[PDB]
This record gives C-alpha cells, sequence and structure tokens, in this order.
C-alpha cells in the first residue's frame, strides 16, 4: 500500500493564509519527491511546486513564487504546503502527489484532496425552500428543494431519510454574485401520490453544523 | 512549454476504440504522462513515460507517439473508462478530454417551479426550471418574462451522466427581486435542442 492522507477542509478570508498537511505511510518518505497540486472548480490541474524531503529544498512555480511555502517533517513523514495572501481564485481542491526520485513527471499516488475556500463571506446555514408541485406532465410529477444562500461547500441532500432514492437528481451548486452557494435537488414521483405521500428533503451542511428538514407539499 | 489537448469532448459506445491526442509546442523527448479523473474523484496515473503502462492499469490502455504527437488509445472501451483524461508535459497539464457514453437522443421532461411563498417574504424570488433525462448534454435554456428574454440574470448546472439511462439533467435558476417578480405575469423556460424547442410556462397567481 502507498497512502497519502491530507488535512480537512479550510475556509479563509481574503488576505489570510492556509496550511495543508500530507501524512504519508507505506513507503520511505525520503526516497520520493512530494508535489503539490490544485484544481479550481470546473478547471484542470496545475502544478504549484515540489519539495525534496531529504534536505527540504523546494522548487516553486513562478506563479506562486514568494507566496507558497513547502516544508516537511521527516519524523512523521508529513509534507506541508502553505499559501499566503489568499484570493478568490485561490479556491479549489489541493492535492499532494508522489513522484519517483528527482523527477516530476510520474505522479503514481495522490492524496484525497483538501478543499480550500477563499471568500469574504462567512459560514452560513442554508435556507431551504420548497419546489412545490401542482399535474401537467402525465402520470409523473416533479418536486424538490432549493438549498439557498449557504457557505461554504458542501451540502448533502437525501429524501425521506434515504428511503426515496429513485429518480433523485441533486445538481451541483452554483456560486451566486453574493458569494453564497445555491443548489437544487429534485425527484420525479407518481402524480397520484402528491396529496398522500409525504416528501421531506434532508439537507445537511456540516461546515455550519446545520441540518434542515423541509416538507414539500403540493399547491 | 505549452500543451494543446484534443478533442475537448467525445462520445463513444462501449467496446469502441478511442484516441485522445495532446501536442506540445516543442521537443519534449518522452516527458509525457496520462491521467484519468472521474468527477468528485482523485486523478489516477495511467501511463508515465510515453508508452510505459503503470502497474495495475488494464492492457486496453496504450500510449504512443514521438516528437509532439503523443496519442492515447483505448482499444476496447469499458463502462468504468468513461471519465476525463489529462496529459502532463513537465509542469504543465492539458485542458482535458471528456469521454461520454453514446446513447439515443432524448427530449427532456421540462418542469417549471414558481418561487415559493416563503421565499417571497424575504424579498427575493427564485424560479427554477428542470430538464429531466435529456441527451445530448448540449442544450440551450432561455427565460422569458412577459414574453421578454432576460439574458443575464440566471445560472444553471448539469448533473453527472446517469448510470442507468446515460442521460443528463439540468437545473436553471432565474433570480429576480420580489418587486420585479410581481410586476410581471408570464414566466417561461425554453429548451432548444436539435430542431426541437419546448417551452414550459406558468402565470403568477393562477
Amino acid at each position: 500500500q502507498v497512502q497519502l492522507v491530507q488535512s480537512g477542509a479550510e475556509v479563509k478570508k481574503p488576505g489570510a493564509s492556509v496550511k495543508v498537511s500530507c501524512k504519508t505511510s507505506g513507503y520511505t518518505f525520503t526516497d520520493f519527491y512530494m508535489h503539490w497540486m490544485r484544481q479550481a472548480p470546473g478547471q484542470g490541474l496545475e502544478w504549484m511546486g515540489w519539495i525534496n524531503p531529504t534536505g527540504g529544498g523546494v522548487n516553486y512555480a513562478h506563479k506562486f513564487q514568494g507566496r507558497v511555502t513547502m516544508t516537511r517533517d521527516t519524523s512523521i513523514s508529513t509534507a506541508y504546503m502553505e499559501l499566503s495572501r489568499l484570493t478568490s481564485d485561490d479556491t479549489g481542491v489541493y492535492y499532494c502527489a508522489r513522484s519517483p526520485a528527482r523527477e516530476l513527471l510520474p505522479l503514481d499516488y495522490w492524496g484525497q484532496g483538501t478543499l480550500v475556500t477563499v471568500s469574504s463571506a462567512s459560514t452560513k446555514g442554508p435556507s431551504v425552500f420548497p419546489l412545490a408541485p401542482s399535474s401537467t406532465s402525465g402520470g409523473t410529477a416533479a418536486l424538490g428543494c432549493l438549498v439557498k444562500d449557504y457557505f461554504p461547500e458542501p451540502v448533502t441532500v437525501s429524501w425521506n431519510s434515504g428511503a426515496l432514492t429513485s429518480g433523485v437528481h441533486t445538481f451541483p451548486a452554483v456560486l451566486q454574485s453574493s458569494g453564497l452557494y445555491s443548489l437544487s435537488s429534485v425527484v420525479t414521483v407518481p402524480s397520484s401520490s402528491l396529496g398522500t405521500q409525504t416528501y421531506i428533503c434532508n439537507v445537511n451542511h456540516k461546515p455550519s453544523n446545520t441540518k434542515v428538514d423541509k416538507r414539500v407539499e403540493p399547491k | 512549454i505549452q500543451v494543446t489537448q484534443s478533442p475537448s469532448s467525445l462520445s463513444a459506445s462501449v467496446g469502441d476504440r478511442v484516441t485522445i491526442t495532446c501536442r506540445a509546442s516543442q521537443g519534449i523527448s518522452n516527458y509525457l504522462a496520462w491521467y484519468q479523473q472521474k468527477p468528485g474523484k482523485v486523478p489516477k496515473l495511467l501511463i508515465y513515460g510515453a508508452s510505459t503502462l503503470q502497474s495495475g492499469v488494464p492492457s486496453r490502455f496504450s500510449g504512443s507517439g514521438s516528437g509532439t504527437d503523443f496519442t492515447l488509445t483505448i482499444s476496447s472501451l469499458q463502462p468504468e473508462d468513461f471519465a476525463t483524461y489529462y496529459c502532463q508535459i513537465y509542469e504543465t497539464f492539458g485542458q482535458g478530454t471528456k469521454v461520454d457514453i453514446k446513447r439515443t437522443v432524448a427530449a427532456p421532461s421540462v418542469f417549471i417551479f414558481p418561487p415559493s411563498d416563503e421565499q417571497l417574504k424575504s424579498g427575493t424570488a427564485s424560479v427554477v426550471c428542470l430538464l429531466n433525462n435529456f441527451y445530448p448534454r448540449e442544450a440551450k435554456v432561455q427565460w422569458k418574462v412577459d414574453n421578454a428574454l432576460q439574458s443575464g440574470n440566471s445560472q444553471e448546472s448539469v448533473t453527472e451522466q446517469d448510470s442507468k439511462d446515460s442521460t443528463y439533467s439540468l437545473s436553471s435558476t432565474l433570480t429576480l427581486s420580489k418587486a420585479d417578480y410581481e410586476k410581471h405575469k408570464v414566466y417561461a423556460c425554453e429548451v432548444t435542442q436539435g430542431t426541437t424547442s419546448v417551452t414550459k410556462s406558468f402565470n403568477r397567481g393562477e
């Protein structure tokens, strides 16, 4: 086994700094280079730099030169990555990838990633509004919930405490101009059950430790 | 050192032979790697040198190319091979190629949801349009308020391809102030897809 475990998600105000750890096991930590990656939402991968764990020497990309600090602790086989003076386009998922010897091309093993969100907004619980059905679509009706104005990602939406899974589509969140995320979760159900079957969406927002249960009733 | 990866997105059926090409701007010897990334997942190394398959990768993945060609061929496509592929040239990564499951064209089931009364009391109205189980993913969504195109005050997102029917679903939200939402009557959502347009509408208060 070759394993790379990173620290939990971080939320930072602009101008602050974030530090992410990369605890490795299953191999000699000093025999391989450790690289740092990041991926903006909907974008590709870009390379930030690497650190040689033997002596701590680093090689940063010119984009992050003078703004990223990469260290390591051999006693715990952990590599650290710090990014200072954060900005909106510093939001993304950061990875630590292993490469053989004094190389950078083969990235055989990667960490699970660390979500870093940079914004002037503060962590806020979501406002769940009903997508109430009426039906004018044959024997199938559509209903759902609108998870509105929450920060940061992510939120998880289930239906009837997971009892209702067929026909459920939970769409990716969109970043509004106010800096707050908003997504919708929908489910197609038989129209004959709108007035009798109870439909409840369970929205969980771990960053704010807020769970909202909302019943969607027909109009 | 620059990278151009093509095609941006292709659609192929299971068992087909696909080729993804990514080209460098200059001589790179054999310093090119290929990676596979599924949505919400971690990138996985497939081929590292220029044709040297990583241990554990199935034989259907093959690499080839010299100079600046550097193709990537999958001999027989598999259900688990539908993802986005990246190529790496030194410290630069390519834009990426999305591999899609080919399927029949399907018209979406269009639903429109008026803003909830609960949300209207806070001063903001959000009307949501739902596109259910359509193909291909390329679909144009437009909002018309009192027979007038809005064009600049809406957002949308697309779910990942369904594992059963290989279709897509889209949700679009038109954001208006409470005052503006109550100055108009007709709200319509139009889906344009392959010589077919479907418009779902409702009248406020009716």
